[PDB]
DNA sequence: TCTCGTCCGCGCCACTCGTGTCCAGCGTCG
DNA sequence: CGACGCTGGACACGAGTGGCTTT
DNA sequence: TGCGGACGAGAC
């Protein structure tokens, strides 16, 4: 059979095209770019696919070397280039990409043919010195021939044969990968999508996410350049990523008045996430970001005050810039009414949730008990009361294994036995074992688009608990007073009629064994397992994450204590210290063990 | 096919000392008054002309003008295989592209015969139009080649300026800033060392200075060497060659 | 202002030859009595003591003193740009920014002109052996060449490495002379002490003083109206 | 317990450093009477002797042979501090330890001494029997050193062509083939520089020209050289050191 | 010194290539 | 003949690209 | 966003 890259290409491309909404956005000449690529030799799909995944610049045939696909490639690359898809060094006429494929010793070559001023250089000042040299000494010397002509002749002579991908099916065929990576190559879906063996449901799709090939064209440049921001963020060039983003705003600004947003608004937000607004105010977040961190201070509470202004797009986020614009508004700077102001805002806000919440109102106690704010009795007025229980702390000595496999040897000897450590995944996927039937649900449209869709897109999305209510609540209802029988049944059952399935949520390789899984379910009980799961059922995205790491317990005692172990230099979050609050809210016996 | 044959041979050798650095390969026009190279660096910036004339080469027959472009590194390794002393003797076939080169030994008992690959190219023309220089400068090769040595020590420029009083180069770089003055001496006795230069207009002009020191290479030719310059003409040196050639670089203006 | 100009242009060349990997970076201190240079060497086991009057100088003028720091890769290189026989002129006003050196040949043809940029208790030594700079250059270059550590001895150079051994005895009568005063027997590194040997020109003779656990002193002369010493701190 | 002395101590200092790099971690086999080494390449493909007569030398001790395991490179390094106008001593210390070397200048006011622990040694012992060669041609060392380095530049494989009248040198390469006649000298000096000649039969062979460089670097060493051409076996080089030695290459295609 | 808050850097492994650094062979000029 | 100046080859790094699961 | 390192300020 085809090879994993292949595998993961054609399957991705199958699914796009048997979209049929998101068909029609691609022109005629894109469907037949694609209807040409289906028109390929095993072999040349291959190539193609394996040069897709390469940078996008010109390549050395002496570095193109593939056992898989043939010993000699050179007929699969006349047959791509006849195709259209490569095109070879005869269409190098471009100086900066041909100095570009050079190596750092040919191009030191060339400089000393050329007499440059410094032919033993770093490769990139070697190429602004051939440009510049490119750029005039041959208009008037002694017929008139560009020497740039003569540098190109010369290096296209020096690096022989070299390949690039094509500029037009390149980006439809990255327009093709977008459209199926809306619902969710990234590697992890690059190998094993064609074995991945993903959930059932019906497809049902009422609504377009874009109404036309322009839309669909800014939303790939918008995430194309939000990809280039975070690539800068990667490696470190934090002015290119100020440059890129301030671009992006003036493009965001310029693009405010367009009348098609106007139906973008009008979007469920599931789906509204995936629009060119939304990914401009990601880009926005991004540039505040990277204010923060070359200390614009000022502009970046501009930004997060014109951010938190607009309702429609990112409201979900809506927390971390509230807790940022406080923190831009009192630690870095050092102002005190505006941020009590913001504080109350941000409580009041109904978009804040679990730490995000707590931080705000951290800072709201840290204003009201520091003498610096004495004089503003306001923070007292109304700030809603949130008391978050204190949990047991339990210290320990020791020091190769992991500090949470030390923990879990502690209480090993302690009289608990059994003992698992994947923090959120032992809830996230004991409730995805429990309400496979309700989050894979049908009669909810728009949520189910693609085949290849992991998790219906309700998911870190309010929405969940609202258009499913009457399920999940009879489901919570039932688990919350069931015997320890029902529960293992229902657990074999899931994990029966479900195995290997992929999921966000369930993680097959957390539970060594069903026995574990049935085991850890009896002696969680029926409450606790309600409460974690009606608090994953409810405002996802905000529960996701602060759960416990170890799930230890005795299997003859039938007692746990679900353990989130800090290390020497480590910290309670926020949403740590409101996950363990609401476990103790729901009596499971908790505790926090400090390893030194 | 042609011949010719030259006694003191080193001196063909110095000039494969001074063209390998600039060009790495030139066209050979073959003339019955003399072999020429009229050949421009790659970098499209600097010219170089060499003449021989027949006069000098005795035994002197060519049947037509001939092209043979020739590798100059490589001609270089090939001459770099006799002595200072051995006579030197080139033979061009009618057609064949293979240039013999055949040395004898000042004793005539050592005789060596090598070939070459003698690639053809194309053979543009540089017109050079004659334009009457300014200012010209006459002065040992040596204090010539090792002044532009000591400035190319420093930076990447040169400008040369010419007055009553003298010449005067000059270079500012990051790491410094030096200039070189010279006087017109007019020696009684002229044992080359003569720096008398005419004067006709106070002109001053800048060029690039890796040039000029390729442009040094060609010293070990003749002892006197003349630069010519004006307001915007470009950089003349020349160095005759044992009173039967001459060998000439213009260097066009650095802005 | 001040003005210095040598005649002997190549002594300064080789002088600032010798301390053009010693330091990086060092300033050229003058007043009345001349030009003086204490300089802390990159390698911090050595120190470099250059002293030359204001006598030989054709002209001197130091009306405030001058710290001169000047890169001496810079300098070096500037002074590369000077023929043996040139004479050398050092130029500097009191609020200078830049040095100059001024090269004019004795045939007086020529004349150049260049800008850069400008930017231990005593104790009389026990033993002292007055020999020819190269023979010491001689034995620390070969015995570099068999080890990386050489011991002097009371004259015995051996030197100790990881391939062998290599002992050396030499002989007292260009020549070379041993006050034999007391017996001695310390390491010392051959690297600096490699680099303390590129003023073979410096100098006709070199007067290498040791004693017990006193730095190591090598002494290069001028013919006159100067000298140079390169402290090494002993192992 | 073996010494050894010679007044001219520059040419054992020229004789080490000809074999500095041809053979590495080499093996000395010095007979209890008469000094001589042979040793097969590091490419296994050419062989390298040297004899050196016992009474040659000033004074000899009277004492078995030993390993006497030497290796050049070290033996350089160390002899590399050595004039080349000085005496120069061998001493054997027992036990086959250390050998050392001590240095005397005529003068007599700046001696030195030296020494170096040796390293293990294996005998190969060739001890291939000589046999009678065709062609011979006697000529200065420095020209045929010219003539290596330039073909060498030129070319990759040497042409002997050995004949009566003279020799022709002859190679190729990418760029262009190289011959180089040389005629019979034919003056009453018979110098140095005058080259004789002695031929049964002309033979033609093709010989390697790296080696040859390697061969050719103890060009110092001696005035003249002596090559000896025969079909089917390995060229002769050789070398006379004051009528006092003879170094000899076998150089196999 | 101790405690709390805040910021900064993170796919993964191997394979090749850019890069500044160091050592040994080379032409030379007193 | 030798010491000095010049220069190219060899070398430990860190950065960048590429392949990751036809089993 | 979720992890781990680090440093900086208030109170000793
Ligand atoms: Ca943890």
């Amino acid at each position: 059979g085809h090879p994993y890259y292949l595998r993961s290409f054609l399957v991705v491309l199958k699914t796009v095209l048997e979209n049929e909404d998101d068909m029609l956005l691609f022109d005629e000449q894109e469907k037949g770019i694609v209807t040409k690529f289906y028109q390929l030799s095993a072999t040349g799909q291959k190539l193609y696919v394996r040069l897709f995944q390469r940078k996008l610049s010109w390549i050395k045939m002496t570095k193109l070397e593939y056992e898989e696909i043939a010993l000699d490639l050179t007929p699969v690359i006349e047959e791509l280039t006849n195709a259209g898809f490569l095109q070879t060094e005869s269409e190098l006429q471009e100086l900066s990409e041909v100095l570009e494929l050079l190596s750092a010793p040919e191009l030191k070559s060339l400089a000393k043919t050329f007499h440059l001023v410094n032919p033993n250089g770093q490769k990139q000042q070697l190429v602004d010195a051939f440009l510049k040299l490119a750029k005039q000494h041959s208009v008037c010397t002694w017929n008139k021939p560009g020497i740039g002509a003569v540098i190109l002749k010369r290096a296209k002579a020096l690096a022989g044969q070299s390949v690039r991908i094509c500029k037009g099916p390149r980006a439809v065929f990255s327009r093709i990968l977008l459209l199926f990576s809306l619902t969710d190559l990234s590697t992890v879906l690059l190998v094993n999508l064609g074995r991945m063996e993903f959930p059932s449901y019906t497809i049902n799709r009422k609504t377009h996410i874009f109404q036309d090939r322009d839309d669909l064209i800014r939303y790939a440049a918008a995430t194309h350049m939000l990809s280039d921001i975070s690539s800068a963020m990667a490696n470190g060039n934090w002015e290119e990523a100020k440059e890129l983003a301030q671009c992006a705003k003036r493009d965001w600004n310029r693009l405010k008045n367009h009348p098609s947003l106007r139906c973008h608004e009008d979007l469920p937000l599931f789906l509204r996430c995936f629009t060119v607004g939304w990914i401009y105010t990601r880009i926005l977040s991004r540039f505040v970001e990277i204010l923060q961190r070359l200390h614009m201070y000022e502009e970046a509470v501009r930004e997060l005050e014109s951010l938190l202004s607009q309702r429609i797009y990112c409201p979900d986020s809506r927390g971390r810039w509230w807790d940022r614009l406080a923190l831009n508004l009192h630690q870095h700077l050092k102002r005190l009414e505006p941020t009590i102001k913001c504080i109350t805002e941000g409580l009041a806000d109904p978009e804040v949730r679990t730490g995000h919440r707590l931080s705000l109102y951290q800072r709201a106690v840290r204003l009201r008990e520091s003498p610096s704010c004495k004089k503003f009795k306001h923070l007292f007025q109304q700030l809603p009361e949130m008391a978050v229980q204190d949990v047991k702390h339990v210290t320990i000595t020791g020091r190769l294994c992991s500090v949470e496999e030390l923990a879990l040897a502690h209480y090993r000897r302690s009289g608990f036995d059994q003992g698992i450590h994947g923090e959120g995944s032992t809830f996230s996927t004991l409730y995805g074992l429990l309400l496979w039937d309700i989050i894979f649900m049908d009669g909810i449209p728009d949520v189910f688009r693609n085949a290849c869709q992991a998790f219906p897109l309700d998911l870190c999305t309010d929405s969940f608990f609202t258009s499913r209510r009457p399920a999940l609540e009879a489901r919570l209802q039932l688990i919350h007073d069931a015997p320890e029988e029902s529960l293992r049944a229902w657990v074999a059952a899931t994990w029966h009629e479900q195995e290997g399935r992929v999921a966000s949520l369930v993680s097959w390789d957390r539970f060594t064994s069903l026995q574990q899984a049935q085991d850890l379910v009896s002696c969680l009980g029926g409450p606790v397992l309600s409460g974690v799961c009606r608090h994953l059922a409810a405002d996802f995205r905000h529960c996701r994450g602060g759960l416990p790491d170890l799930v230890v317990w005795n299997s003859q005692s039938r007692h746990f204590k679900l353990v989130e172990v800090k290390g020497p230099n480590d910290r309670l979050s926020h949403k740590q210290m409101i996950w363990l609050a609401e476990l103790q809210k729901l009596g499971a016996e908790v505790e926090v063990c400090h390893v030194v | 096919m042609f011949e010719a044959r030259l006694v003191q041979g080193s001196i063909l050798k110095k000039v494969l000392e001074a063209l390998k650095d600039l060009i790495n390969e030139a066209c050979w026009d073959i003339s019955s008054s003399g072999v020429n190279l009229q050949s421009m660096d790659s970098s499209h910036v600097s010219l170089v002309q060499l003449t021989l004339r027949s006069e000098g080469f005795d035994t002197y027959r060519c049947d037509r003008n001939l092209a043979m472009g020739v590798n100059l590194t490589s001609m270089s390794k090939i001459l770099k295989c006799a002595g200072n002393e051995d006579i030197i003797t080139l033979r061009a076939e009618d057609n064949a592209d293979t240039l013999a080169l055949v040395f004898e030994a000042p004793n005539q008992e050592k005789v060596s015969d090598y070939e070459m690959k003698l690639m053809d190219l194309d053979v543009e023309q540089l017109g050079i139009p004659e334009q009457e220089y300014s200012c010209v400068v006459k002065m040992p090769s040596g204090e010539f080649a090792r002044i532009c040595r000591d400035l190319s020590h420093i930076g990447d420029a040169v400008v040369i300026s010419c007055a009553k009083d003298g010449v005067k180069f000059s270079a500012s770089g990051e790491l410094g800033n030096g200039n070189i003055k010279l006087s017109q001496t007019s020696n009684v006795d002229k044992e080359e060392e003569a720096v008398t230069i005419e004067m006709n207009e106070p002109v001053q002009l800048t060029f690039a200075l890796r040039y000029l020191n390729f442009f040094t290479k060609a010293t070990p030719l003749s002892s006197t060497v003349t630069l010519s310059m004006s307001a915007d003409v470009p950089l003349v040196v020349e160095y005759k060659i044992a009173d039967m050639g001459h060998l000439k670089y213009y260097l066009a203006p650095k802005i």
